[PDB]
DNA sequence: AGTCTGACGCGGCG
DNA sequence: CGCCGCGTCAGACTGCA
RNA sequence: GCAGUCUGA
């Protein structure tokens, strides 16, 4: 098994062989910036690719050149908690290597007169920590990934919403990754247009001549030519049969023979099968014929030299006969037939007014750049670079790969700049589309949408600050400095560090992380965002782009998306899927071969996808591998249906490829209605952290990958044994198999302490592992926060019964016991940063003091003479934390008041009592003070006293891990002697410092000996300048803000108990408020006086079907009775022998089950464990939809001695009676959601005023007040209730007057309003009248 | 308020572009051919004159200097703001609308019956009124007053700016400037440019964007108008005048608290004692517990234990306001007496749920307080959940057992 | 019943009544125990033959 | 869809009834999440008509 | 319709309150109308007691008392 | 004003 | 073809002049 | 004060 996991082995009732182990979940975030910041020597990707694309750079005249020649990437400053704590950004310095060349101009095939390079500085680069996210400004952020609109080019419709005739016009639109859009539709009218970027449209041919085409030209791409040649007479014409097919003809048509149809009869099919056979050569028809055909081709009179007719032209009888004296035996003209073809490109190119290249290059610069004349140097040059020219026009690879994929060509890559035949291609698949021989592509296709994510997006941005550096650079380089310039001197740093800043930390992409939980960080960093730059925007999204789409399978959980605006909008990565190269979803499945499904698994793409017939991951197989049914249901070109089992091709690898990993944590999901599932799924991310982590008794078996593959956890490198084991630390000594040669062989796991979330709840690592035990590689060694023994355990196990209760549970709400509160089940701990920032303001700097004014020397009690709280100070509500006082002036003391404190003797002080200040309601310990003073400020005692904690800290923990790497080293040194040439006789007595270089067999022992002697060196060696480098890291300066002199952020503590209000939730969306705090006497108890925990409404389960709720809690109430068991078997000290067998019954239990938990291989000690950890309940995994059925549930019911029925009878605590029918009691793991009402309680009786308009603020940051929006004024006047409207017009908020009119009359005991006019209409009035109009009161 | 004295006249952007353009109305001139000659880009012609100079003609600059010696000087035509102050100041109404009035009269295609309505409607308007068309162009330009468009000194060291006095400060650099020009007497071609400079500035301070592309500032996102501060869901007539923030206010999670009455509410102490500040300070100073605002206000925020039994009289008979957003309906504020519990969790009797939409899946409701008497008699005669157990939409029971 | 109390009695009758009402409903739904379980959705024997 | 879900909520839906599922539990979502504005926006032009 | 009817109000400051506000102030600029404020939203707007409800008999004084 | 721009809604209404 | 609208209340976090 | 993001009902 493992060693951490025959610690407590979850009961899996999964039936399904597992093909494919669940991948690394964070390899999307990990992989796309490795790619970004990776060496590419090819040059595809990343930096290097975005280097490439730039340089060589050359100056406007060809003098000289600046190239790239390579790059790297530096060591940060600052490490990843530095950063987190000094409030900067983790980023790693840009060097890249530059080489300017300065040719000569004393040469003619450009000579270089001199080369310099150097390594030129260009902006630092965001690091991207081990966890995929970056460390921001001191905040750790997630940059999501994006699903836009592939490039390429799309064939769509408006399916009859225009001209209200139900006339579907079909549109291409050719997107390039950058660039230009360009778009080609159809009118009403059956006349092709083309829109460049969106804006007016022109007549399509415009663009095709734009190109240096004719009319002849344009008629040769796009038509076929039928052609009258007059022999001697009445219209000899060249036909092949089957273009008459869906013509009728009034004229019937013979030729050297038979004749095949009659006048005005419809050709027939078998009509054209019988020309076939006739092998057909040539037709006579009538001469009115002609009238009605146009001329394929631009005619002129031999004889004469007249324009006879142009092209384009439609034919007559006496324009006929103006060709046949001209000698034109021979005429052409478009087939232009219906229904199969049409006329559509010859009349757009008789409604374009342009006739000649350079009137379609002035109209497309017309209608680009209205209002300005054009001129041809400037017409045609913006149309090269409209989309012809490599700098301002890329389709991208995927581009190319798309275009070529849907015009059906070959080749799949290409230039990434559009082409004559690329454009001809598209405009002659949109005619396709318009007669039939196609269809238009679907937008929400999986296959038509992709991924950009971070080192794609981080890339974008790069190449942009790159190109500004570039055009900076091109005109500094036109200068005469030229051979005493180097190319430092020309690179300018900030066009990069801006771009790329700019985008991590201000992006629509890049969102501060929400920390939770573990299953919190997972799901963000595993987001697929439709919105953001190049994406859609959530008010213009229509509904067609927010649902489903059948290529959503495996690849994008169906359940998980928000619920509110943005419903489908965001999306979660299911949980195999994975990108293509190109960046398409793709998901793997198992191959099926001549009916037997292999193990062999192919990523299929979701177009790849729709070519085969794709079993589900529910058909049942033997043995060997056949499907035992012979009609299995499967999934081809979108639907779904029955085939044989020699149709498959491919099968689903699991049953969770479908959901995502959030989703994929609810157990019986296939019980609950999606509109629950998608609740559940969404509450499991907002669970806060409690204090002592219980995992669930119910789980489905991916709990161990959720929480080992966030960075919550610390997990073992290398395998060992712990030899150390602290509360904040780990050391393992690595095993002799794993240690590198010339190494100590320790691995040192430092853990993270009560440190603040994002959300300001607590993450801490606590110590999994005990003394002397052996771990292996990949082992648990910390749990982090909500998790438990290695398992993510988001919340707790708690007693539910589901009956109504006196009301306390109506219309969702919760009763809980008072024994959930006094066992802290649901505590949690909460931290909270407050700044204190000393400002530098112009009558004088603020400072830091203990020596407040205006207040008694009681409220200072907690302050040092420095003026900042002491650590571990018990703080309530008001308490000063950070005694801070202000230079202040215009006093100007009234009179009475000028009378008053001549009377008692004591003019008030020159300073402010500006202070920090514990906000209202929080109470906590003061766990953290830091103290961040400018470079040049005076350290105040208490900044000397920390800076001086913390030198002797960094000493302590270097000499530590100094002397922890040097004890290993010296144990490996002496394991080495030992090992041969036996010296044991003396090193007990020998000291550590002459083991380096002692004398033995030097063939290979002496080699290692001086190699960890060298070893030892060397970490002595880098101990004693990395102390130096943290010591010059604390004593230094801050890079604070400007204007500020010294920040002093104090943290708090608060243990957050629960509460009537608090939100609690199961993970199958049954939320919840709890409504009160029962005394354990009152709640209902079974006949062995458990009382129940918490009681829920079963009115909750049959309205909203969410049945997975009462199946947990039937398979939770039996996975403790087992607990119950055993816990008997531990205290009646039963042998090992029955706790093994019965244990191993628990554990064999099941209608074949996938895993075989064979125990007589478990030591006694083993055994012993396993039972200690089962004693509370037995860990069930029920994984996603093949879960445990409702026999095993009974069964394993039955084992326990429980009652099958899963419903016990109960008594009423209170009356002491028997409820009339049996109710459903279990364990259901309840979880507690961060809506907290002591953050959502707010009142406020008067306070601050806004500015411009004086109403009160908003929320309770600001001391609030409640908006009384438009529909509460209308509430309002739908009763009577004028006097109470008016108040809350004029004197609550408003009336400037009136409300402290209102408030001594309040005091007064006279309630009475003296009601004026609100401020905003004043307000009002001036800004009408600050525009020309004259809006004033009239009495 | 202030007034910058605009150097040229200037037309008013919403009554050029506001559909249909007043100015455009009054003149019978199309609107794309005053935008043109307001923007200095084509002559208009004042007064005609014996030729075909006629008085609406619009000529381009080069239709204008061959008449430069066609006609001589006998014509002027001009271009900009000036030249459509002079056609409207020129024009005559009392005369216009006669001479309209029969041209209605007279015809029989409704068509331009039509037009021609719509400008005797607007020609009767500006005469009934004691309006002057020549009132449109703007010669001197008000200033709102400098509170309503305050520059906030930051803490931060810094000054945050308005967007409206970053759009006069654009104004006022342009007119300055066209103050030079108009006494360095610079070539017309460049105080055209810079006359239609500050027109357009001036239309971009009334209302942004009406001109297409909006001027925006630091933000690559569009400068805030005058004509944006009052019109839009954010305007002040939806924001600040037809409901505004409240005091004596509160909001909290609501929890059912089954054992209530129908008229009741449980309200926390800890709000309730926030809500009724000043009625606690009343009671404080009456009794003689206290002698100033101060030392009350010093016991409340002790929270003195007779704090709490003066409290218990000040909501004796003082209902309380209850409202769940959104107020849909009539039902969606309701007024209670509040029974001060201790937590933090509003307790809201089981029956009005129905009415209010209410579940106590993490709701939240907000508390107001009625002040004078007629407003506590409003929201216990009224208002009052006893009163309220029919729909007014239709007469049956909304407090429905459920 | 609330509406007939309302029309014949009067309000104040009616928000007596409403809370009557709702007390002992409370009440005697607690003493029922009413409990949703996973045998109470009892599946047709039928079903598995219709289909 | 022309095969149905044969499976209710007591049994289980497999993963393909499941996904068929959602298709209309998103459908009645995202309406509800964009008819309310629609329903806001006539109840305000009602109340300013009377 | 409920917006064309509600445009086209007697008051301008019930019909600019509720949309299409430019329009609105712009005609009645141009025409120089008069709000003498008879309806709700008017009343709420300046902070006055409502003509409806508790507000009615108020502002029937107010009619009784200036009208003669 | 150059963008190594954005567009990439919809439905009435005049 | 241009213009006008597209629910309410609330909490949190960044970055910005 | 604003914009962006997320969330709740
Ligand atoms: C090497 C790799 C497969 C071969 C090709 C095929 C698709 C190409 C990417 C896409 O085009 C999007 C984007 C276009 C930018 O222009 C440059 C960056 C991006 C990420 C490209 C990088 C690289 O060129 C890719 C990955
Ligand atoms: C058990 C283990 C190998 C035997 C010995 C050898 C080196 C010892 C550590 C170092 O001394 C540093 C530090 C000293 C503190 O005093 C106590 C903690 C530390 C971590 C020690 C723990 C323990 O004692 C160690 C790991
Ligand atoms: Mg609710």
């Amino acid at each position: 098994y493992s060693y951490t996991e025959k610690k407590r082995i979850r009961k899996d009732f999964g039936k399904r062989p597992q093909v494919l182990d669940v991948p690394y979940l964070l390899s999307i975030q990990l992989d796309s910036f490795q790619k970004f910041i990776e060496q590419d020597p090819e040059g595809q990707y990343g930096l290097e690719a975005a280097f490439r694309s730039v340089f060589p750079i050359q100056s406007y005249s060809g003098n000289s050149e600046l190239q790239y020649v390579s790059y790297r990437l530096g060591e940060p400053v600052f490490d990843v908690q530095e950063c987190q704590i000094r409030g900067v950004t983790y980023s790693a310095p840009l060097r890249v290597k530059l080489r300017l060349v300065i040719y000569e101009r004393e040469a003619p095939e450009g000579t270089v007169k001199d080369i310099k390079e150097q390594e030129v500085y260009m902006g630092e680069i965001p690091l991207m920590t081990d966890n995929g996210t970056f460390v921001i400004n001191g905040t750790e952020r997630v940059i999501v990934s994006q699903l836009h609109r592939s490039p390429g080019v799309f064939f769509d419709s408006d399916k009859g919403k225009t001209h209200s005739s139900g006339k579907v016009l079909y549109n291409a639109r050719i997107i390039p990754y950058r660039g230009s859009w360009l778009d080609f539709e159809f009118d009403p009218k059956d006349n092709l247009f083309v829109r460049i970027d969106r804006r007016r449209k022109l007549p399509a041919t415009i663009i095709l001549r734009a190109l240096n085409y004719t009319t002849e030209q344009i008629l040769d791409l796009f038509f076929e030519k039928v052609i009258f040649e007059i022999r001697d007479n009445k219209l000899q014409m060249e036909l092949v049969p089957e273009r008459l097919r869906g013509e009728t003809a009034s004229f019937d048509i013979e030729a050297n023979g038979k004749v095949y149809v009659e006048k005005g009869r419809r050709i027939t099919a078998r009509h054209i099968r019988q020309l076939e056979k006739d092998d057909v050569k040539l037709i006579e028809v009538p001469v009115e014929y002609i009238a009605g055909k146009v001329v394929a081709k631009d005619y002129i009179d031999e004889s004469t030299g007249e324009l006879i007719c142009a092209a384009n032209m439609e034919l007559s009888l006496d324009l006929l006969a103006k060709l046949s004296q001209s000698g034109h035996k021979r005429i052409e003209t478009l087939f232009t037939n219906d229904l199969d073809h049409g006329p559509y490109i010859s009349e757009t190119l008789r409604v374009d007014p342009t006739n000649d290249r350079l009137s379609a290059l002035v109209e497309i610069y017309r209608m680009m750049r209205p209002g300005e004349p054009p001129t041809r140097e400037a017409a045609e040059s913006l149309f090269e670079n409209l989309f012809f020219s490599e700098d301002r026009y890329d389709l991208s690879a995927v581009g190319r790969m798309k275009f070529n994929r849907s015009l059906l060509r070959e080749e799949i890559e290409g230039s990434g700049i559009l082409s004559k035949d690329d454009i001809i291609d598209v405009m002659k698949k949109l005619i396709d589309i318009r007669n039939g021989k196609g269809e238009v592509d679907d937008i929400d296709h999986l296959g038509n949408r992709r991924i950009r994510s971070v080192g794609e997006m981080a890339e974008n941005q790069f190449r942009v600050g790159l190109v500004r550096v570039e055009r900076a650079v091109k005109e500094r380089l036109s200068l005469g400095d030229l051979d005493t310039l180097m190319p430092q001197d020309m690179i300018n740093a900030k066009p990069i560090s801006a771009a790329v800043k700019e985008f991590f930390g201000s992006s629509q992409l890049s969102q501060f992380m929400d920390q939770n939980n573990p299953l919190s960080e997972i799901t963000h960093k595993r987001r697929i965002s439709a919105l953001g730059p190049g994406g859609l925007t959530r008010e213009r999204a229509g509904f067609e782009v927010r649902d489903v789409h059948p290529t959503h399978y495996g690849r994008v959980c169906p359940i998980e998306t928000p619920e509110g605006p943005n419903i489908g909008l965001i999306n979660s990565l299911s949980v195999y899927a994975q990108t293509n190269e190109y960046g398409f979803l793709e998901t793997p499945y198992r191959k099926v071969t001549d009916g037997v499904v292999t193990d062999e698994i192919h990523y299929l793409s979701a177009i790849e996808e729709g070519n085969y017939v794709i079993a589900q991951a529910n058909s049942n197989l033997d043995e060997e591998g056949h499907f035992v049914e012979d009609l299995v249901t499967c999934r081809s070109k979108g639907e779904s249906s029955l085939f044989s089992r020699d149709q498959v091709d491919y099968m689903d690898v699991s049953t969770q490829q479908v959901v995502s990993v959030g989703a994929s944590l609810i157990p019986f999901l296939e019980h609950d209605d999606a509109n629950r599932a998608l609740m559940g799924a969404n509450m499991q991310r907002q669970a806060v952290p409690t204090l002592r982590a219980d995992k669930p008794l119910v789980g489905t078996g991916m709990e161990r990958a959720v929480a080992v593959d966030s960075g919550v956890t610390a997990v073992a490198k290398r395998g060992g044994v712990v030899q150390y084991v602290d509360a904040s630390r780990i050391v393992i000594k690595v095993n002799e198999d794993e240690m590198y040669p010339g190494e100590a062989g320790i691995d040192i796991y430092n853990l993270t302490k009560y440190t603040r979330s994002n959300q300001n709840t607590c993450i801490n690592q606590m110590p999994c592992v005990s003394l002397g035990e052996p771990v292996e590689r990949g082992d648990v060694l910390a749990d982090g926060p909500s998790t438990d023994l290695g398992e993510l355990a988001l919340g707790q196990n708690m007693r539910v019964a589901f009956m109504p209760w006196n009301g306390y549970n109506f219309e969702d709400s919760i009763l809980v016991s008072e024994r959930v509160v006094q066992e802290d089940r649901f505590t949690t701990i909460h931290i909270q940063e407050l700044a204190c920032v000393s400002r530098d303001t112009k009558l004088g700097p603020e400072e830091i003091t203990a020596d407040i004014p205006n207040v008694g020397e009681a409220a200072l009690s907690k302050l040092d003479e420095s003026g900042i709280v002491y650590i571990g100070a018990e703080v309530t509500g008001g308490d000063i934390l950070v005694g801070k006082v202000t230079p202040k002036g215009e006093t100007q003391l009234t009179p009475e008041e000028k009378l008053l404190r001549a009377i008692f003797g004591e003019k008030a002080s020159d300073v402010k009592d500006s202070s920090l200040r514990v906000p209202n309601g929080v109470s906590g310990t003061v766990i953290d003070v830091q103290v961040f003073t400018r470079d040049g400020v005076e350290k105040d005692k208490r900044a000397l006293e920390i800076e001086e904690m913390q030198l002797k800290q960094a000493k302590k923990d270097l000499s530590e891990e100094l002397q922890i790497l040097e004890a290993g080293l010296f144990s490996r040194i002496r394991a080495v002697l030992v090992a041969g040439g036996v010296e044991a006789e003396k090193l007990d007595k020998l000291p550590r410092d002459r083991w380096l270089e002692l004398g033995l067999t030097d063939e290979e022992k002496q080699n290692q000996l001086e190699q960890l002697a060298e070893q030892y060196d060397e970490l002595k060696h880098e101990f004693e300048k990395k102390l130096e480098a943290k010591r010059r890291k604390i004593t230094q300066g801050d890079d604070l803000a400007p204007g500020v002199l010294k920040i002093v952020k104090v943290y708090l503590a608060v243990k957050r108990r629960i509460q009537p209000g608090d939100k609690m939730a199961g993970r199958h969306g049954n939320k919840g408020v709890i409504s009160k705090i029962n005394p354990i006497e009152d709640m209902p108890y079974d006949e062995n006086g458990t009382p129940v925990d918490i009681v829920l409404n079963p009115l909750g389960v049959p309205s909203r079907m969410n049945i997975g709720q009462i199946l947990e809690t039937h398979l939770g109430m039996a996975a403790k009775g087992i607990g119950d068991k055993i816990n008997a078997m531990l205290k009646q000290q039963q042998e090992v022998a029955k706790l093994r067998e019965f244990i191993q019954r628990a554990y064999d239990l099941g209608a074949d089950v996938r895993q075989k938990v064979d125990l007589s291989t478990f030591s006694d000690e083993e055994v012993m464990r396993l039972a200690e950890n089962l004693r509370k309940g037995m860990p069930i995994a029920t994984p996603v939809f093949d879960g445990a059925k409702e026999a095993e549930i009974k069964e394993l019911l039955k084992l326990g001695d429980l009652p099958t029925s899963g419903q016990i009878r109960l008594y009423d605590g209170r009356t002491g009676e028997q409820f009339e029918r049996p109710v459903t009691v279990g364990y259901m793991y309840m979880l507690k959601l961060n809506h907290l009402v002591d953050d959502k309680m707010h009142a406020r009786s008067t306070g601050s005023y806004s500015l411009v308009t004086q109403q009160p603020l908003g929320g309770k940051a600001q001391f609030g007040g409640q908006r009384f929006g438009e529909m509460e004024v209308w509430a309002l006047e739908a009763y009577g209730a004028a006097y109470t409207l008016q108040e809350m017009l004029t004197v609550k908020s408003d009336d400037v007057n009136g409300r402290t009119k209102m408030y001594k009359n309040i005091v007064d005991g006279n309630h009475q309003m003296e009601p004026g006019m609100p401020e905003s209409f004043n307000v009002l009035l001036k800004e009408i009248r600050s525009l020309g109009i004259n809006i004033e009161l009239e009495d | 308020m202030g007034h910058i004295e605009l150097a040229s006249p200037t037309a008013h952007i919403w009554f050029l572009k506001s559909l249909p353009s007043r100015i455009g109305l009054l003149l019978d001139m199309p609107l794309r051919d005053i935008e043109r000659v307001l923007y200095f880009e084509s002559y208009v012609v004042i007064e005609g004159g014996m030729t075909n100079l006629e008085r609406q003609q619009i000529l381009t600059e080069e239709q204008y200097l061959d008449a430069l010696e066609e006609f001589g000087d006998e014509f002027d035509a001009k271009m900009g703001a000036e030249a459509i102050q002079a056609l409207l100041k020129s024009m005559d109404l009392e005369q216009e609308c006669e001479q309209l009035r029969e041209e209605l009269n007279e015809t029989n295609s409704e068509t331009k019956r039509k037009k021609l309505t719509k400008r005797i409607k607007l020609l009767e308007a500006f005469v009934q009124s004691g309006n002057k068309p020549e009132w449109m162009i703007l010669t001197v330009l008000p200033v709102l007053p400098p509170d309503l468009r305050p520059l906030v000194p930051l803490d931060g060291g810094r000054f945050a700016t308005s967007d409206l006095n970053d759009l006069y400060r654009r104004v006022i650099n342009r007119n300055n400037r066209l103050k030079r020009l108009l006494d360095l007497a610079a070539p017309d071609i460049i105080v055209r440019n810079e006359k239609r400079m500050l027109q357009e500035a001036v239309d971009a301070l009334l209302d942004n964007g009406r001109r297409g592309r909006a001027i925006t500032g630091s933000n690559k996102r569009p400068l805030k108008s005058l004509a944006d501060m009052i019109k839009g869901k954010q305007g002040r007539f939806r924001q600040n005048l037809l409901g505004k923030r409240v005091d004596y206010s509160g909001r909290s999670v609501i929890t059912v608290g089954p054992y209530l009455r129908l008229h009741q509410c449980g309200l926390p102490k800890k709000m309730a004692l926030e809500l009724f500040k000043p009625f606690i300070y009343g009671k404080l100073e009456l009794r003689g517990l206290a002698t100033t605002i101060k030392a009350a206000k010093k016991m409340v925020e002790r929270e003195e234990a007779v704090v709490w039994d003066i409290l218990d009289e000040v909501i004796r008979e003082h209902p309380v306001l209850l409202n769940r957003a959104p107020t849909l309906h009539r039902l969606g504020i309701q007024a209670f007496e509040p029974v001060l519990i201790e937590g933090k969790a509003i307790q809201l009797h089981p029956l009005v749920c129905a009415a209010y939409n209410a579940d106590f899946d993490g709701d939240q409701m907000a508390v107001h307080v009625p002040l004078t008497l007629e407003a506590q008699l409003e929201a216990r005669a009224l208002m009052m959940s006893t009163n309220n157990i029919l729909s007014p939409a239709n007469g049956e029971p909304i407090i429905v057992p459920s | 019943m609330l509406n007939t109390c309302y029309r014949i009695l009067g309000l104040k009758p009616t928000v007596i009544f409403a809370d009557q009402i709702m007390y002992t409903g409370f009440a005697y739904a607690a003493r029922s125990g009413a409990s949703v379980g996973i045998d109470d959705m009892v599946i047709p024997e039928k079903k598995h033959e219709i289909i | 869809i022309e095969t149905p879900i044969t499976a209710n909520f007591r049994e289980g839906l497999n993963v393909l009834q499941y996904f068929i599922s959602t298709h209309g539990a998103r459908k009645g979502l995202a309406d509800t999440a964009l008819k309310t504005a629609n329903s806001g926006y006539l109840t305000r032009r009602l109340v300013d008509v009377a | 319709g409920i917006t064309k009817a509600s445009l086209a109000t007697e008051s301008f400051i019930s019909a600019a309150s509720f949309q299409e506000t430019t329009r609105v102030l712009t005609e009645a600029a141009v025409a120089g109308k008069r709000d003498e404020l008879r309806g709700l939203k008017e009343n709420v707007i300046v902070g006055r007691l409502i003509p409806a409800g508790t507000g009615y008999a108020y502002h029937q004084d107010r009619m009784r008392r200036r009208a003669a």
